[PDB]
């Protein structure tokens, strides 16, 4: 009995930042990483990044790099993803998942949120 | 409460009360015995209290 | 970085036809990091099997997969009703953490 | 110290190490870094993970306080009210309390003991072929290479391999 | 593997150890075979004894709850009687839940005490005539017949008598 | 014997030991004594005056019983009044003979850890300059003064002061 | 406080066989080995087996190798003795006797049955 | 929150003894060893002795060897100062202090008695 809740929907202009979040229940702390992986329509999922579980190291697909920064709270057990100079194409659905184990490295994805579609 | 019994009295087993109040969500008032009812006495007797 | 072909692409059948999906790697995948997940549309995907070899919970048992190197395969001996969404292939075995084509199931 | 790894002979802790409790730094030719042991690191947030999760289970069903109003007239019944509320919520805050400051002591001698069980491992798979330095750290009597400092990390040294070289080197 | 015994250098237990919770394994020139060793296996049934006797004790001296009848005028009467059960169940159900997780901890974890204890006596009294595989096994540099392993077996083994010859073959 | 070292490996006390809790002894040419280890028995005296402390402060809100009056139409409340101060005795008589039965494992397992963290310690600072006689007892292989003595009693030896000599000595 | 309770005493004939139990009290679970020895009526005590205390392993005398059977069930801490082809001379007194310690080996026996008589 | 509490003042004539006690509170037991200290007025202060914390081992200053005796009882807590053959120039006010360990070395004195007044 584990599920993920994501922010609501939301519609940007080229040039902002979006700040998705993704809370996870079932314990008092955080003890699987979360990453993010986001879909465009007529394209395929797309790794982003993610964040190890308590000590807050972060990966960056190399795509992303400079644009990402996903970003975690200990005390509320949220991850937070900040996406930053928007353009063109940047419109998907972006599903915060949840690692097997507490590191990004070989480990699977458990659990998925179930979305949130951005417009740019 | 500075609102109570307005005419100085007692209620018998007011303690015994105020736990059923402690399970019951809502009060739907019923006129049992209307006033008007008591034709052969006087109804409208009131107190200073 | 591993590229994932998914070759059926569409695969029409009807309950009780046997479906074999395949998931094709550039370069062999280590240890097996393999997994499959069906995402139905509207909802999030749900995890069918990790490592290529193992069931994940609560999964029925017509769901089954096998494979090694740069071939992996996933079997549904039966068919049901649910069983018609997309099913993507990732390998897990390497930094990028690249994902599958997909491949949508039509009724016939 | 309850087994002599954390502030013990490994005096002090490592600032660089920052992707898992437990873990590795080597020095050879090609270079130097550090290395967290993920599989060890994993093992000890299992237990933590469900030592949480039992301390919550346990303390589901604790006593639940209930307002009551009593007379004048019902001193004791309103003491026996009183003393079994208080008693109640001593019993419970002593188990919370208790539990924690136990669970502490388990919890710190867990993180020392996987320490050791990590030293120990290394040294036995490089019987012969190192120096225990004593603080922590082994000195290869051959040259180990980032392929050879790897096969350390995951367990899988070639003793045999390493077996001669060693011994020239450490007889003279 | 608290104290990396079980699972840990020796990752196997063995099926053909029919006669004891510890023992030994031989091999050599006559023969091999299993033997338990009696000794650390009775000190380890004597702790399980007594945890056990332990917890029948301690929980003999439960509440017990007998049931009682209140009119429809007692209800705070029946509500704080009906209270004080139910916590006083709920405060034993956790006493006797928490000393089973606490006893099993401890249980496992003397087991595995056990057997490095049992690997250090033999890796004490072989200081140098035997080379230490890693793997829980020592192999000797001399002949150790069936009189030699029965001498390691019951802590009697004479180091003089074999270290010139250990020595011999331990150098070429 | 958790740890394998009171009453394991060191297969008796020292009557001789009278200013500390742990020691060392030591015989060379110029004499022999004995010598507490101050520091470790300091560690071990805090430990304990801290748990006694803490038993104390947590059964300091333990239940109180108070006498009370019921008439011989109150039998319900008067059983009801029994119970309650009855079942929280119990339950605090519990906790009081839980709490030093489990405090007694952990202070003797607490003591044998101290000497093995002792042992090892002088073990991985005589590296190889010494025999490890296996009775808790370390022979040097070179000559040891009162100077050299008291280096490794407080943790100063200087093994590469020693290093050539004793490989002379322990080769041939 | 440890006493060990036997059947009834039970009557034979030649071809037949025995069944006589032995339940051992005093603790959840039995800790001691546990022996088997009889009295014929003119003729001493004679040892015929016995079984350990949890593993299960039995141990039988020369003697009576191939017609004694001893078994333990570790839900009801009982001990089983199954002596079959009864012939003459088999008529004696058994005790189950508990061992001081979970071995048969080098133990000897703490306590005894009162005793159970079997005749053919 | 450690405090000790010593004797009354005594009066004393030359040949016969003074039992001077320091009962310490804040624990069960005394974890920290005791020594006694004493001021002739007029002259500073000088180091009498002292007894370890729980082995009862004793040390004495050379001026005062044979003289002194410091004795405690581990069930009450309790330690006890005996000088003998008193003679003149033994009038001053004796103190007893709490070293910060367990042991007489390398310790200093966190806590002082009140004081004793003695005359001879
Ligand atoms: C351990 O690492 C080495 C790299 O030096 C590699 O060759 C070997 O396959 C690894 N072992 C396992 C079990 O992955
Ligand atoms: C240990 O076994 C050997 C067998 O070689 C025997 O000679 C010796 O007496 C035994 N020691 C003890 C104490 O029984
Ligand atoms: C340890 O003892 C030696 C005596 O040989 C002394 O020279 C050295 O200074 C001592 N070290 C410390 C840190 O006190």
């Amino acid at each position: 009995q584990v599920q993920l809740v994501q922010s609501g929907a939301e519609v940007k202009k080229p040039g902002s930042s979006v700040k998705v979040s993704c809370k996870t229940s079932g314990g008092i702390f955080r003890s699987n990483a979360i990453s993010w992986v986001r879909q465009a329509p007529g394209q395929g999922l797309e790794w982003m990044g993610g964040v190890v579980a308590i000590f807050g190291t972060t990966n960056y697909a190399q795509n992303f790099q400079g644009r990402v920064t996903i970003t975690a709270d200990e005390s509320s057990s949220t991850v937070y993803m900040e996406l930053s100079r928007l353009r063109s194409e940047d419109t998907a659905v972006y599903y915060c998942a949840r690692h097997s184990g507490y590191h990004i490295t070989n480990t699977f994805f458990d659990y998925w949120g179930q979305g949130t579609l951005v417009t740019v | 409460p500075r609102d109570g019994l307005c005419y100085p009295g007692s209620f018998n087993d007011y303690e015994e009360l105020k736990h059923l109040l402690s399970s019951v969500k809502h009060f739907e008032k019923v006129k049992i015995l209307p006033k008007d009812r008591w034709t052969q006495h006087t109804t409208t007797g009131g107190s200073r209290a | 970085e591993i590229v994932l072909t998914q070759s059926p692409g569409t695969l029409s059948l009807s309950p009780g036809d046997r479906a074999t999906l395949s998931c094709r790697a550039s370069q062999s995948v280590p240890s097996s990091y393999l997994a499959w997940y069906r995402h139905k549309p509207g909802q999030a995907p749900r995890l069918l099997i990790y490592g290529a070899s193992s069931r994940a919970t609560g999964i029925p048992d017509r769901f089954s997969g096998s494979g090694s190197g740069t071939d992996f395969s996933l079997t549904i001996s039966r068919v049901e009703p649910e069983d018609f969404a997309v099913y993507y292939c990732q390998q897990y075995g390497s930094s990028p953490y690249t994902f599958g084509r997909g491949t949508k199931l039509d009724i016939k | 110290g309850l087994f002599g790894a954390i502030a013990g002979f490994i005096e002090g802790g490592w600032q660089g190490m920052v992707d898992g409790w437990y873990g590795y730094h080597h020095s050879n030719d090609q270079g130097s870094g550090y290395a967290a042991d993920k599989e060890s690191t994993q093992k000890a947030f299992d237990c933590i993970t469900n030592k949480v999760n039992s301390v919550i289970e346990k303390m589901n069903t604790q006593f639940e306080a209930v307002g009551k109003e009593f007379s004048n007239l019902e001193r004791r019944l309103e003491n026996l009210n009183k003393k079994m509320e208080d008693g109640f919520l001593d019993v419970w805050t002593y188990n919370a309390e208790l539990l924690v400051l136990m669970e502490n002591e388990r919890t710190l001698d867990f993180h020392d003991s996987n320490v050791k069980n990590l030293y120990d491992k290394v040294r036995m798979q490089l019987r012969d072929n190192v120096k225990e330095l004593g603080n922590g750290c082994f000195e290869f009597y051959h040259k180990c290479d980032d392929e050879c400092m790897n096969s350390v990390k995951n367990g899988t040294y070639d003793y045999p391999k390493y077996e001669e070289e060693s011994k020239l080197n450490r007889n003279e």
